[PDB]
């Protein structure tokens, strides 16, 4: 129900609405909002994730809303190409930062409600476009400011709609 | 910067 136009091809995003309830509502805002049209996929990490819609090309972080909880104990693993949260490592300050596995990332789901174990909330899975994920995740990076894993060339999410 |  997520469309995501990047200029690498158009990512097909469903959401788990009922069991990330308030992580899906907080992202579909974000899109309804157009926050994330011109964001880029500012972490690309080959055999891990690549992460998203925090930064504007040349590394310049956009504001955001207030943290959601997090939702990480619904019983969905961060299996290849599931969509989940980004976040401090305070459990609780998701907020607009995404990531989509490119791998299955089992160390990633949640074990406990504490600090180290509780995991990050997937909310939703590319139900179409899992080719333009793959193109993604090994294209050029490196370090820029006090950030590694950043694309040489921009990935650029373009717009992203709710349809 | 998470996750790590």
């Amino acid at each position: 129900s997520i469309k995501l136009q990047t200029n690498h091809g158009t990512i097909t995003l469903k959401l788990f609405a009922d069991k990330a309830p308030e992580t899906a509502a907080n992202f579909e805002q974000y899109v309804k909002d157009g926050h994330y049209d011109g964001t880029i996929f500012h972490r690309v990490i080959d055999g891990f994730m690549i992460q998203g819609g925090g930064f504007e090309p040349g590394m310049k972080q956009k504001s955001t809303r207030a943290p959601i909880k997090n939702e990480a104990n619904n019983g969905l693993s961060n299996k290849k190409y599931t969509i989940a949260m980004a976040r401090t490592p305070d459990p609780h300050s998701a907020s607009a930062q995404f990531f989509i596995n490119v791998k299955d990332n089992a160390f990633l789901d949640h074990t406990a409600p504490t600090a180290h174990g509780w995991g990050y909330a997937v909310f939703g899975e590319v139900v179409e476009g899992t080719d333009v994920v793959d193109r993604i995740k090994s294209v050029a990076t490196g370090s820029r400011a006090g950030h590694g894993d950043v694309p040489v060339d921009d990935v650029i999410i373009e717009k992203a709609e709710i349809v | 910067a998470f996750p790590f």
